[PDB]
């Protein structure tokens, strides 16, 4: 899979440029895949400054790469028509890193099979082996979940596919372009010896007694509790539901046995952030009444007061009781610090109280808005799967609402409408260059770990349909009359993504779907700055 | 020994400039094909003419459109076409004359497995005949015909193609468009006699994909994109790739003999009344070369 | 933790001499702690041959190391008397590396508290604690089981304890030198950027679908397939039993389905050796007849022949059946080789089949003995826990037995006994120099994650008893009659070791007691070489 | 300058070797303690009278030996303190030399030195052993612990303690003691023989280095394990002013104005000086007033006398 010789191998910090051939979505997209190499991996990207080699992005015929650092100079890279993908962008960089695809193994006879009359004529090096000569498998076993591995149909001559996998239950694994696989960060990571990422903090699941190093203080009146399960609820932890229920911690503040307006605080150990920006976000589940809340605070430890500086950053009320509910809480802190998780019990008669479980600290950018739907399983493949987003605001005013259609036998498909909005008197039309970016969470316990589904739409303000209207103009002026949950009338503007978001044996394959929910994290955002 | 033709350098003032007119007449006499760039002069022999051999690559300009060295950049690295061209020409500086009697190249094409080892999701060509390069041809022909209101542009040839995988099926065609017959109301038509000659070049492509698209109100099948650009005694001969195993075999076997006598023989310049001849003599060979003549590669 | 500064970092492969001051025992157990760091992390050790600074093993006043590499030149290190533990010289070799004690971080007083009144005088010192600014924890939480972390009792002035950690059940969990803690390598491979190390090549537990890239080719009439249970047995996979069920899947070859001489092969991935010997592990589950066997072979990839040259390396037959058996395989392979695992249905009759499960591959040398205790939590704490292993001989033909002692409330203790044997009137009395080496393996699937407890112990052919006896003389002049299992009289020389082996609590922690078996690999070799 | 003592330089043939001499004075004037070491010479002043009155006032840098003072032994077989023990100062001399009648001579010294830090030598060794208290009774218990096991070897001799010289510890598995003590002969034969020639008294003989090791690992069977294990091993023996011990240097502080060791050495406070009836030199009956002066100051280096550590720990 990687190319032998130190020569192929780029400084960690590649120098980049992003020309101006590229699509604003382009751009956009790039950038995001940036984030994710940040995330799980300790290669990062800086914008070329004068070093001798540096990668060049843009608009080409289509979307490919050299393989390694050709020490060339300018090396380019095409991000062509259709490459505005994120998982096409983590592909096209892991060659430039030095990744062949995964069927270009010296091993890969024996887990696929090319079936070379299929294939379409001279397209046969499109299929190519290289000996362990010049490619070094590093000792991870065949992958068919890889981010470099073709789909069974690449270069097919009629409806038949080219590459048959062996084992009958990856023919349709293989080709998969939502996030790199654990196999492709453990060679990406060995071969540039990654032992730390830039964006990495913290993840905590309490499977192991000394829970993340969370100290408790002296806890006052009540503490949290390391348990399995809460009789009133929940019955497991969110980490392993339908496969273990005692195999699996969290941490429980008992509301029912203490008096109105007892709190109880867990501290976590010392973070120290390198880049001022951060997203906490974590499962809480409520087994007592409404009242009860979640305060979120801040210990920042400043050299003029080494007992920190408390902070309440955010206070979360009026919990939904028995399930389990993904939160986000954004932070910007930029010296050494403590996260303060305190429950409170309000005063209202509980049974229960507060559980949490799978916290994850990044320095990432928290999601705009999160779509959390239900019961989730029935719609897929069901000719009534066509769901519909709560109304939500852009950071720019502009009302928005999500489509999801699941009625197809195979595919799943993602849809990003405008809407008519309070602040549509004041927006400028048609709609320009606001990037919506679509992700369909994969559930994991570790972020490190999730391969979650991510798609990006810019609104083209010159964009036109067969009546010479403009596709992202006013909805009141070119759209549809729909309606919300209360049966009020609002305006929906065309709808724009993708046909095939995820295929249903993808979305139904890792964790998106836990505890029969799924979350649809949302985040728009003008990206008008980016050209010039 | 005869030895009338001196070994000269290949970086020489005199050498690099006889070349690139040499360059261009050649260009001037192909009426099919893409126009070729001067990389180095692999060597050069000088008797008083000049018996050069010069290593060439292909550029983006086809013949027809009769374009400058300098707008026309070279071919990328995916679909390279390169070769070397044996050419002799004759410059009477004090008659303020040059010309150019015989010329011979060959070229291959880059390797398409070298290429998807150093590139492996790079576009590769295609066979120009391919059914699916003519379609890809034809689809964007429609596209820039229906911009058109009024002139009508039919399909000559396919001169280039393509094909890689964006997402699906993706073609990369160039082909040469005629102003199609006449076909209004006027019986006349202005006399035009605008025959089966090519008006211009035009580059297209198709991507069928199944990812980003409008809503259901309509979504499109293949995504096609086309652009046209309009024109305002020897050969070049194509031999197929060099992928043969992983040096013997003269990679570019050219043959450019004028005369196969070792005296040689006259060639009457009366273009130059005045009785004036040319002295020819047969293809200079290997290790009567000047150590000065390698190349500098551009 | 760590030390901060780049100057503090030793090269990977790092020089050393064990000095001639050392004891036998002492140079020998110091060779066995730099394979635990060359299977677990990308440090090795190579002998001085005149590199400026190089770490210098003496036997000086007791234990002790500088933090981090001092750039002195010879830099000291002592093994004195009593430090000859391979986790004592593992910990001695992580301060060479850069590392303080556990209890020396900046956040340690959160986790455990220092009872200053109950320390010796004037041994506040061993007690320090780093800033942030000289000590960098390398976001590692607070870890107790650190194979770097003091005791409960160091520097204590009575029998109270100077460390009392802030959770009660930890109390006794810090001062652990079995081997390192899972922190401790996390640590130091982000340290020193380790990637690979020099002795793992492979651990499968069949946990994923793609089952390690272990391909089956044209498996002749049979294959073995990925079960979480088989009816006869086992009722689940070896990786997973107590905890869950069905979450641990394992390799199985249904022999009650199929006629007398029908094979099943099972073949690995390609490994590339990178030393020339190996240590090929596997629990068998034998379900069918005592007919049944499971051949294994070496396929090895020559440049001649690209088709492998298989050999036939060991052939396992009678398996003992209704339990989970561990069995070691010593290989020598230098070429890219795979491992074919072959079951055959021997002429019984058969009403299950061979099931493999935690498979484990690296560049070690093998047990020379194993001694399996069966049913032992019962022994643990009880009067009548005294063990005596079966008799087994030496290489040099010196037979001897091993004594397990679990009578203490508290402690276990294991002692080497020399015996009369055949080769007897062939050997050199007293014994001389040959080191016993006693490991209670810690049962976890992976081999990176074993905690094994190691003790050795040297025959010194000049130590003496209180009759003026040579202590190991022939067991037929200063040995006591002892009985066989069978009832016949042999002689038994003293026994020697310790009697704090393990602590039961320990003992019964982590997977040192699995499916109520437990396991003493024993290896026995004359280290007579070591001193000049 | 007035100065009849003129600033030489730190590396010359002759402070190097005259500083030996003065070192080797300061050693047998000491009867306590470990002998000291010449690492540097931090000053040198040369008195250059006439008759070769040479009044060397010089300023030496010194590191702690494993010899103690009573053993007389050559600096030579001297080896120095390892660094997490070692006691090293300063020590101000004043060496008169006559080398016209070969004569040398310490009329006055005063050392300063102190222990090194016990923080800095566990931040640069954690499991290294610090030395402890002499009146530590846990040390006393090792000394005579080992003592015992010496005088257990010896058939016919028995010895005393006198007093401990030097004392460590550390955990090898338990409690570890290092300690050094003086040994004296035993009264004669307790009450038996005629017991001739016993004046071998009060004075030590010799001195010894033990060891205990209070550990739960790698013993005998239960046939007869062993509580402690004990080392001993014997090496036996065959001017005005004063060596001062001041305490360790800067625990309390997190590190110049104080003197690391400020050491006073005036043989008179007047600026003109004083004479030194030095009548014992040589056949010369009369004639043998010595020059002297206070204690020279700072600022009046000579640059090129800093010193170069002839010891340096790393
Ligand atoms: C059925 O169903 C349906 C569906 O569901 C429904 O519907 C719904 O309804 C409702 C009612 O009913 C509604 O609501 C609403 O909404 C709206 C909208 O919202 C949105 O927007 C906004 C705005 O935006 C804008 O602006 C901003 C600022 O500037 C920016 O940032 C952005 O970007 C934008 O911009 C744009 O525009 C503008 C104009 O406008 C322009 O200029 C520019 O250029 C651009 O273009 C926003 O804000 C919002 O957001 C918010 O909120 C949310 C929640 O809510 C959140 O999330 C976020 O965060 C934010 O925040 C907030 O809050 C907080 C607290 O919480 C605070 O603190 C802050 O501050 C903020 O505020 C979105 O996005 C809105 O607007 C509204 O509200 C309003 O109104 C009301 C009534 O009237 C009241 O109450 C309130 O208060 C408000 O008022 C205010 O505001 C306004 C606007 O802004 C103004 O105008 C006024 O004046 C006022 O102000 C005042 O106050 C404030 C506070 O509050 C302050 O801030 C201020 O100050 C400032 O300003 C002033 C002015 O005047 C000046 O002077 C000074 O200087 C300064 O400082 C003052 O003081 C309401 O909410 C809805 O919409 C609907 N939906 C749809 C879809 O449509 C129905 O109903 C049913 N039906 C049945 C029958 O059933
Ligand atoms: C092992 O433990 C012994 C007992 O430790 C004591 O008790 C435990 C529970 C903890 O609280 C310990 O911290 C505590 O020390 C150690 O012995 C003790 O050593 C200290 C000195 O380190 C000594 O302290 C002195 O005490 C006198 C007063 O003592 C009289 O009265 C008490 C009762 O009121 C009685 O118990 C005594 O026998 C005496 O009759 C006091 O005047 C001294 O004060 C001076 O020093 C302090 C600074 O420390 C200063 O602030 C003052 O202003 C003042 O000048 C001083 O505090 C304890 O008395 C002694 N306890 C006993 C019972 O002996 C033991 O230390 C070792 O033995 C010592 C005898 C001594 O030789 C030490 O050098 C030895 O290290 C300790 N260590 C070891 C390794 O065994
Ligand atoms: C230019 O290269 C051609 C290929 O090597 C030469 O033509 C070849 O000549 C052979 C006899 O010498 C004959 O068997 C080959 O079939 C023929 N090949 C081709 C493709 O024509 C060519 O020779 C002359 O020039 C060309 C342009 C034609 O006019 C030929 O008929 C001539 O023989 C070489 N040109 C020169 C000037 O040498
Ligand atoms: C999608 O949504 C509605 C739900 O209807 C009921 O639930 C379905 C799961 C199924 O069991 C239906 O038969 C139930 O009626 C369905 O819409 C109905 O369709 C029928 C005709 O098929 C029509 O007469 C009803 O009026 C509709 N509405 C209701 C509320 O009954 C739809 O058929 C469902 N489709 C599937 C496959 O789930
Ligand atoms: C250790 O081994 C034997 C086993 O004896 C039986 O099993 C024990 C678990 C316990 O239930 C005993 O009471 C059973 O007798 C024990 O040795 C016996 O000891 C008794 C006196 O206590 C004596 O009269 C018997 O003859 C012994 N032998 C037998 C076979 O009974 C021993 O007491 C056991 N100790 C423990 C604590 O397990
Ligand atoms: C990016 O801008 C390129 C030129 O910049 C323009 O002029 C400067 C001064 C500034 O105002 C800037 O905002 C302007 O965009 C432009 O070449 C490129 O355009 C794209 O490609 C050309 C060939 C056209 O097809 C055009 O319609 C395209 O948008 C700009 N790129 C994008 C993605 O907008
Ligand atoms: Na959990
Ligand atoms: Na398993
Ligand atoms: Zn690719
Ligand atoms: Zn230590």
């Amino acid at each position: 899979n990687s190319i032998i010789g130190e020569k192929y191998r780029w400084p960690h910090t590649i120098p980049y440029v992003l020309e101006d051939s590229l699509e604003m979505n382009a751009k956009g997209v790039i950038l995001n895949a940036f984030e994710r190499y940040r995330l799980k991996t300790c290669i990062d990207f800086k914008p070329w400054a004068g070093e001798t080699n540096y990668i060049s992005v843009f608009k080409g015929s289509g979307c490919w790469s050299s393989v390694g650092n050709r020490r060339v100079g300018k090396q380019e890279l095409s991000i062509g028509a259709n490459c505005d993908r994120i998982a096409t962008v983590q592909h096209e960089f892991l060659h430039a890193l030095g990744f062949w695809h995964e069927q270009s193994r010296s091993d890969r006879d024996d887990y696929v099979r090319i079936m070379w009359d299929r294939i379409l004529s001279g397209r046969e090096h499109n299929f190519n082996t290289y000996s362990d000569d010049i490619s070094d498998s590093l000792n991870v076993p065949y992958d068919y979940t890889s981010v470099m591995h073709y789909s069974k149909t690449a270069f097919q001559n009629g409806t038949e596919p080219t590459i048959v996998t062996r084992i009958s239950d990856f023919e349709d694994v293989i080709g998969q372009r939502m996030d790199f696989s654990d196999s492709d960060l453990l060679k990406l990571n060995q071969l540039y010896n990654c032992s730390s990422s830039l964006s990495f903090m913290d993840s905590c699941s309490f499977e192991l007694e000394n829970v993340c190093g969370m100290i408790q203080s002296s806890g006052d009146n009540a503490d949290w509790q390391r348990v399995s399960q809460v009789p009133r609820g929940p019955e497991s932890d969110h980490s392993n539901m339908g496969q273990c229920q005692g195999s699996g911690f969290f941490m429980h503040f008992d509301s029912s046995s203490v008096n109105v307006g007892a709190t109880a605080v867990l501290e976590s150990r010392t973070l120290y952030p390198k880049r001022g920006f951060q997203c906490l976000q974590f499962y809480l589940y409520n087994s007592g009444s409404e009242s009860d809340q979640l305060n979120i605070y801040i210990r920042e430890y400043s050299a003029d007061n080494v007992d920190g500086n408390l902070t309440l950053v955010e206070e979360i009320k009026e919990i939904p009781t028995g399930s389990w509910q993904l939160y986000h809480v954004t932070l910007k802190v930029t010296k050494k610090f403590r996260v303060v998780f305190e429950g409170r019990k309000g005063s209202g008669a509980s049974l229960g109280g507060l559980s949490i479980d799978d916290i994850n600290l990044s320095e990432t950018r928290c999601p705009h808005h999160i779509w959390h739907i239900r019961n989730f399983t029935q719609f897929i493949g069901s000719p009534n799967g066509t769901l519909y987003s709560p109304p939500f605001y852009s950071s720019k005013g502009y009302a928005f609402q999500i489509y999801l259609n699941l009625a197809h036998v195979t595919n799943a498909g993602i849809y990003f409408h405008l809407i008519s909005g309070a602040n549509d008197d004041q927006l400028q039309w048609p709609c320009p260059w606001q990037q919506a970016t679509m992700t369909l969470l994969d559930q994991n316990p570790d972020i490190r770990q999730r391969m979650s589904n991510q798609r990006s739409i810019t609104t083209d303000p010159f964009m036109t349909t067969d009546n010479g209207n403009y596709f992202w103009d006013r909805p009141s002026k070119v759209g549809t009359v729909a309606l919300f949950s209360n049966g009020t009338q609002f305006r929906r503007g065309g709808g724009y993504g993708t046909s095939a978001f995820i295929t249903h044996e993808r979305l139904k394959s890792r964790d998106f779907i836990k505890g029969d929910d799924v979350y649809i994290l949302l985040t728009v955002e003008d990206i008008s700055h980016l050209n010039s | 020994p005869l030895s009338p033709l001196h070994p000269l350098g290949c970086n020489d003032s005199e050498v690099l400039a006889v070349a690139g007119f040499a360059l261009q007449n050649i260009n001037r006499d192909q009426k099919d094909g893409y126009m070729l760039s001067l990389n180095r002069v692999h060597d050069v022999r000088e008797h008083y003419l000049f018996y050069l051999t010069l290593d060439v690559l292909e550029t983006d300009c086809h013949v027809l459109s009769r374009k400058a060295q300098k707008d026309c950049k070279p071919r990328m690295f995916y679909e390279s076409v390169y070769g070397q061209c044996k050419a002799m020409f004759h410059i009477n500086k004090p008659r303020r004359v040059l010309y150019l009697p015989a010329y011979n190249c060959t070229l291959r094409p880059v390797s398409k497995r070298k290429t998807h080892t150093t590139c492996p999701d790079c576009p590769s060509p295609i066979d120009l005949s391919n059914p699916s390069a003519l379609e890809a041809a034809t689809e964007s022909l429609a596209k820039f015909n229906s911009k058109s209101p009024s002139k009508k542009y039919e399909l000559v040839k396919v001169t280039k193609a393509m094909n890689q995988w964006v997402s699906g099926p993706a073609y990369y065609v160039e082909y040469l468009i005629k102003e199609a017959p006449c076909t209004k109301s006027q019986a006349s038509c202005s006399l035009q006699h605008s025959d089966s000659e090519p008006v211009g070049i035009c580059q297209g492509s198709t991507v069928q994909s199944s990812l980003r698209h409008v809503p259901l109100i309509q979504p499109v099948e293949k995504s096609v994109t086309v652009t046209c650009e309009f024109f305002e005694r020897g050969s070049i001969q194509h031999l197929p790739e060099l992928d043969d195993e992983k040096s013997p075999e003269e990679a570019f076997p050219v043959q450019l003999d004028l005369t196969t006598n070792p005296q040689g023989d006259t060639l009457d310049v009366s273009f130059l009344p005045g009785d004036k001849k040319l002295v020819v003599l047969p293809f200079p060979g290997k290790e009567q070369r000047s150590a000065e003549c390698p190349g500098p590669e551009k």
